[PDB]
DNA sequence: GGCCCCCCCGGC
DNA sequence: TTTCGGGGGGGCC
């Protein structure tokens, strides 16, 4: 790096360093820190989706087994490295097969990322991580669960790392506040929950954003409103007055109202779509072919979205099915 | 400039880079007013090599502050087969710097060849793993080691090495059959250059790999001897002693199993 | 059976152009060693002292030998001594240098009623007891191949002494040959 | 904290043929081949988790005695095992000339022999012939049908089925008994629950319990443990209601944190093998998913996509 | 040990190995308390080596029981590489052998290396070698005869022998011309070694493969005069004369 | 020993 | 037949 941490973006400066930095997974973390404890490692494997800290885990856990000097007693592989059947053969047998050149211990292989890795090369790794086990454990990361083979799944311990619960959110979100020296109303940190969908990542962008956007952050509170500005997010104001637009008025006053909510502030139909249908997903259907037709109407209008296309004919389809779909409730 | 050192010969550092490149990728030297040290550890975690030029074999070695140069040694041996082995080549770094000049002067004529080499951001410690009290000591010509290692090598994939009471011994056990070469030290005053010297303490059986072995041999050009030194626990340390430096492999064993 | 000195050669052995040019070549028109200073003493066996060339496992010829079957394909026209070649399927593409240059010669699946007496000797000589009207269900589960139908006896009489009907199914459906169909 | 335990995987891994659960036939005959002697060369084929590597350990072992270490040449896919390995080592192995009891031979194990490449496989195939009389080739595979039929001919096959609960049950009790687990009923139906016939994953499943809370019963299982979601995709798929459908899909796979590519793959591969529903539905229900796969590969991976999937598949059951 | 053959040097043992190390792979040594013999035939099943040293070529010499052994030249002549030129060359073998013992020993540096090689399973029944009343016995110096294989195989690939009344004709008909060599009964007083002697009795003409006369000729350095024997229809015999023992090579002749 | 080239699979 | 990427196996050097 360069410089201070103070250079970094948020995402990496609260890095969590430790295993009681991590939040939302106790007992992911409480089973490895009992299984550091006692020596009984096993061939670890974290299955989990985007931002949910199973790096971070996996490399706290390195940092307590090993310590400070952790980088020159792991071999840790991920797909910006290539990992070929002559990597598996050669490099990782190696260094399964040899004993620590720095200080005594066992040997750890992080391969993140193993989802990447082509089924020749899993394949290849059955046997090395059978025969060497007496002085070497296996950890493997992954986000997609098919890519992986049936066998280095057998040969695994499987932890799932849900998505990030709001109380840890909630935790993490006051540490920074407190080191940043930051203020936050309650709405604002409920919209930043909302539209983190359970992810940290996504949390600290957005509130580096936050920050940014305040002219002056030393006194300045930040609102619902400033994450509603940074992001660019539909306010939930705007899609319920579209929606009530929608379900009970003409298509003129449809059409003039959508216009005007979305000019208003340049905002996109996607997250408007979006917003619809959480709303919607609530409602109490009296028949179900109304929520069948919404359902398949509008994830019709955001495959086509997402190819580009018109933006008024798609804005006119999704108020025409909204109208169609309820005109079968009666 | 901050740091500039003069090679008389630029062929002596293309041997000394040469004597290491086969076996790392990466290396980070760390300049100090006592000279050069450089670190490379190989993609294995399995092998270190730490080389430690000193200043009495440079024209001129002028340093202010320690300075650290992450490079590749890839490129760093492309450029070097760029310069003449005939020019003097100097080494000229700045305060914090972004790139290394390599300057390959000419005197017979007027050409001077400057070459900028980015820098890395390696960020490393060296932790001197340098065992206080190893449990043998030998030291012996290095063209004898090259030999066994090459003949044994095409045995098998591993050789082992036993230290015991005047007695050297190295075994490979492969698929054709298995060989065992026998040595006792032994001292010739005629020719004291072919001598064998073992220092002893506790017997000691090791297991490496030949591959690392045969890239460690390429060392064999810079020093007419090398010295091993073995200890149960700790890796095994490979020592060719230069004109004011030394070049050293740090070689991990086997796990028995 | 006709007294002819066999030479093989066999899909363990590289059959490249480069070795092919360099080793079989020379004994296509050359006398055999081991036939004379072994038929010495023999009358009319002059077949003894000339080789018979056998190629087995042609259609094993992969990237480890380039070129080799073209090279067969012109032996096959400039061959002094008689020559064999053995395949399993004759009908690839790359079978086809092969087109007209040799005798072409099919062995086709033996039937249940070819093989019948000699799984009664193996029965009479092994001591176990193979009911005669179980021996065709057998031959359909390895779809006619005498080496798998041997090996699968050998096999079962190791702990059932008896191969009758009220275990036929069972051996059948576990000894089934699984051969991928054609287009 | 820096020294490792054994894993009961491989520190309970049977080292006799008796100590090998399942598949009795098939041991047995294993078992009495090791008192006589004239191994064949047998190919074992069967599914993760069951004991095929250990059955041809055992045996070599049991068969070769003091001369394992010069009569047991093994190779797996973690060792170069290509045209020319088979024509020089193992060839040079076979042509070796040792010294053996009256009934035995040298073996040649392959481990994993499914990936290696026809050249070798053919390669291979006049070598266990010129030296049956004192070598035997023992394959190993997941996958049948990856052996080229020339050298499934020359073998003998041995087709190894899926452990039962009550055998996985059995080598479970011993190994708790060996360890002195404290444990309970509803645990040990969990773990072979989740087992699904595999030993590995059993024994690492009571590893992970115990280890990480203790007393092994549904609770803490469930707790490290999480139910198969094939399962669950099963239930979302068979739902007689949309709404029902949707609330599990929510509830139990996307707030657990499942991607929508794996959730989609799942519902194809258990929509291929519901032998409850006709066949043209399943077609359907195949083309729908189908049609929903291509929309996540492209880009567009969203939980409305599968909220769709699920109503058009209500759609075509009804 | 049953058989603890000692040679004085080293070199010895590897100048018979290469003398027909490039011809065959699998070689068979029976060793007797008489020496050793042994009997190989090419892959080709055309060129049959048959080597047999004596008891006079080993300094030391040890044999219970017969012991047969078979080997692989690549392996052999590895192992025999890896020690040096001027050592002593001692092979080792029990009874009921599975591997044989080569010790190279140096008494000045007080080196001793100990390769084992693993033997070979070798079925092949060796060819029972009768003595045969070859019709010409041929005998001219090995530079002249390599010379003359060597510069005719660059023409033909194959080699046509005529044996007649004080005439050799060394034809070499092929793809570049015609061109051949003569030679006639020759002797000199001053360098015996220079003496072509021709003893026919019925007229030979038998033709060879250019390879397996390169082969043969490889060896030249092993001796200094090479034996021909050469018969109406039957294997070529060529004959080099070891210190002590032979080594000859029976090459078939081709088709009419 | 190393590039350089050609050929062949890819679900479960 | 057939749009990359990975692996093997041979050919120059
Ligand atoms: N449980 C967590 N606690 C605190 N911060 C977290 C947590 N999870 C993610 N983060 C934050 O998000 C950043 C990235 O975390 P990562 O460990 O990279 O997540 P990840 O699951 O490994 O990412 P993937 O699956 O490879 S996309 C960290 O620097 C943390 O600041
Ligand atoms: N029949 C069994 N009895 C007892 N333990 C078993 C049995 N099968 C598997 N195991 C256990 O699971 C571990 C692994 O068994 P393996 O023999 O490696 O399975 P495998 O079928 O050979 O794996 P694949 O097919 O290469 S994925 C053993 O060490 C045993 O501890
Ligand atoms: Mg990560
Ligand atoms: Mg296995």
């Amino acid at each position: 790096e360069k410089r201070s941490k103070e250079n970094l973006p948020w995402v990496e400066k609260y890095r969590p360093e430790t295993l009681d930095e991590v939040y939302g997974q106790n007992e992911v973390i409480t089973t490895v820190r009992k299984f550091v404890d006692e020596g009984k490692l096993p061939h670890l494997l974290f299955y989990g989706p985007p931002g949910t800290g199973k790096t971070s885990t996996i490399v706290a856990l390195a940092r307590e087994i090993y310590g400070k000097n952790y980088s020159n007693m792991v071999l840790e592989l991920n797909a910006s490295d290539d990992r070929g059947i002559d990597v598996v053969r050669n490099q990782i047998k190696d260094f399964a097969s040899t004993r620590q050149i720095f200080s005594k211990g066992f040997k750890l292989i992080i391969l993140d990322e193993a989802d990447a890795m082509t089924n020749a090369a899993q394949n290849a790794l059955r046997r090395v991580i059978e025969r060497y086990t007496k002085n070497t454990r296996f950890c493997v990361l992954a986000n997609y669960a098919h890519k992986l083979t049936p066998a280095l799944l057998s040969r695994c311990t499987r932890f799932r790392f849900q998505p990030l619960p709001q109380e840890a959110i909630e935790r993490r979100i006051a540490n920074v506040l407190v080191h940043e020296k930051l203020k936050l109303s309650p709405n604002a940190e409920k919209a930043l929950i909302e539209l983190s969908n359970g992810d940290m990542r996504r949390v600290l962008n957005v509130l580096q954003s936050c920050k940014a956007t305040l002219d002056n952050p030393d006194e300045d509170e930040i609102s619902d409103d400033v994450i509603y500005e940074c992001c660019g997010a539909p306010r939930p104001s705007d899609l319920k007055a579209v929606l009530k637009s929608i379900l009970e008025d003409d298509w003129g006053t449809a059409h003039y109202t959508l216009n005007k909510v979305r000019s208003a502030k340049g905002l996109a139909l996607i997250d408007l779509i979006e917003g619809i249908v959480k709303i919607l997903e609530d409602y109490e259907l009296q028949n179900e072919e109304t929520r069948v037709h919404l359902l398949t109407k509008l994830a019709d209008i955001e495959y086509s979205i997402s190819k580009g296309g018109n933006d008024q004919i798609q804005g006119s389809a999704v108020i025409g099915a909204i109208k169609a779909s309820f005109e079968n409730e009666t | 400039s901050m740091l500039e050192a003069k090679f008389e010969e630029a062929s002596l550092f293309k041997r000394i880079i040469d004597g290491f490149k086969d076996c790392v990728q990466l290396v980070n030297f760390q300049c100090k007013e006592d000279g050069i040290i450089a670190q490379a550890v190989d993609d294995s975690r399995v092998l270190l090599v730490s080389l430690e030029i000193g200043v009495e074999a440079f024209q001129e070695y002028r340093c202010d502050h320690p300075v650290t140069l992450g490079m590749d040694l890839t490129s760093l041996s492309k450029i070097l087969r760029c310069g003449n082995n005939t020019d003097t080549l100097t080494l000229i770094a700045d305060n914090t710097p972004d790139s290394i000049i390599l300057l390959f002067e000419d005197t017979k004529k007027d050409r001077i060849a400057e070459y900028s080499l980015k820098l890395m951001d390696i960020d490393a410690d060296f932790l001197k793993i340098e065992e206080l009290q190893y449990d043998s000591t030998l030291s012996l010509p290095s063209s004898e080691f090259s030999k066994i290692v090459r003949d044994l090598s095409q045995l098998s994939d591993s050789i082992n090495i036993m230290i015991t009471k005047e007695t050297i011994k190295f075994v490979a056990d492969g698929d054709i059959g298995s060989g065992s070469v026998i040595i006792k030290p032994f001292v010739d005053m005629e020719h004291p250059e072919t001598s064998i010297k073992l220092e002893m303490d506790q017997p000691v059986d090791l297991t490496f790999g030949a591959k690392y072995l045969l890239d460690i041999i390429k060392g064999s050009s810079l020093s007419d001897r090398v010295g091993i030194r073995l200890s149960s626990e700790a890796p095994a340390l490979f020592q060719f002693d230069l004109k004011s430096g030394f070049l050293q492999f740090f070689l991990a064993p086997k796990f028995n199993d | 059976e006709l007294g002819y000195d066999i030479l093989e050669q066999n899909a363990s052995d590289v059959r490249s152009k480069t070795l092919l040019n360099a080793g079989v070549k020379n004994a296509l028109d050359n006398m055999s060693v081991v036939g004379y200073f072994k038929h010495n003493e023999e009358a009319q066996n002059l077949n003894g002292k000339h080789f018979v060339i056998i190629m087995d496992e042609v259609d094993g010829m992969s990237g480890g030998d380039r070129g080799g079957v073209g090279q067969l394909a012109q032996f096959c026209r400039k061959t002094s001594t008689p020559l064999i070649l053995i395949c399993n399927e004759r009908n690839l593409p790359k079978m086809r240098p092969f087109d007209r240059v040799c005798l072409d010669i099919q062995f086709r699946r033996p039937d249940a009623n070819s093989i019948k007496s000699r799984l009664m000797t193996i029965a009479i000589r092994e001591k176990f007891k193979l009911d005669p009207n179980v021996i065709d269900r057998l031959i359909q589960t390895t779809r006619g191949d005498i080496r798998q139908v041997i090996n699968l006896l050998s096999t079962i009489s190791t702990t059932t002494k008896t191969i009758n009907h009220e275990n036929i199914n069972e051996i059948s459906k576990a000894w089934e040959k699984n051969i991928a169909l054609k287009p | 904290t820096l020294s490792l335990q054994l894993p009961w995987v491989e520190k309970y891994r049977p080292q006799v043929l008796s100590d090998i659960v399942g598949n009795k036939e098939t041991i047995d005959r294993l078992q009495q081949i090791a008192k006589d002697g004239n191994m064949p060369h047998m190919i074992i084929s069967g599914m993760p988790g069951i004991g095929k590597t250990t059955s041809v350990h055992c045996l070599a072992h049991e068969l070769l005695g003091r001369s394992y270490a010069d009569g047991v040449l093994e190779l797996n896919a973690s060792d170069d095992r290509g045209i020319d390995v088979v024509r020089n080592q193992i060839k040079h192995f076979a042509q070796k000339k040792l010294h053996l009891p009256p009934g035995k031979h040298k073996i040649v194990i392959l481990d994993e022999a499914d990936s290696m490449t026809a050249g070798a496989q053919q390669a291979l195939r006049r070598t266990m012939e010129l030296y049956s009389n004192s070598t035997r080739f023992a394959f190993a595979c997941n996958q049948s049908n990856k052996i080229i039929e020339p050298l499934q001919s020359r073998c003998a096959i041995l087709r190894y089925s899926k452990l039962s609960d009550e055998d996985v049950l059995k080598r479970l009790l011993q190994i708790i008994k060996l360890e002195d687990v404290k444990y309970t009923n509803d645990g040990l139906e969990a773990i072979i629950f989740t087992a699904e016939g595999d030993m590995r994953q059993a024994i690492n499943n009571l590893q992970s319990t115990v280890a990480g809370h203790g007393l092994v019963n549904a609770d803490n299982v469930f707790k490290i443990v999480d139910s198969p979601h094939p399962l669950i995709v099963k239930k979302m798929l068979l739902a007689s209601n949309l709404e029902d459908s949707i609330q599990i899909l929510r509830t139990d796979l996307w707030k657990k944190g499942y991607s929508s590519i794996d959730i989609v793959t799942t519902s194809f591969r258990v929509t291929k093998n519901l032998a409850q529903v006709k066949e043209s539905v399943r077609l359907e229900m195949i083309k729908e998913i189908g049609l929903t796969h291509m929309r996540i590969l492209e880009g567009v991976g969203t939980y409305l996509q599968l909220a769709s999937m699920l109503a058009k598949i209500h759609k075509l059951n009804n």
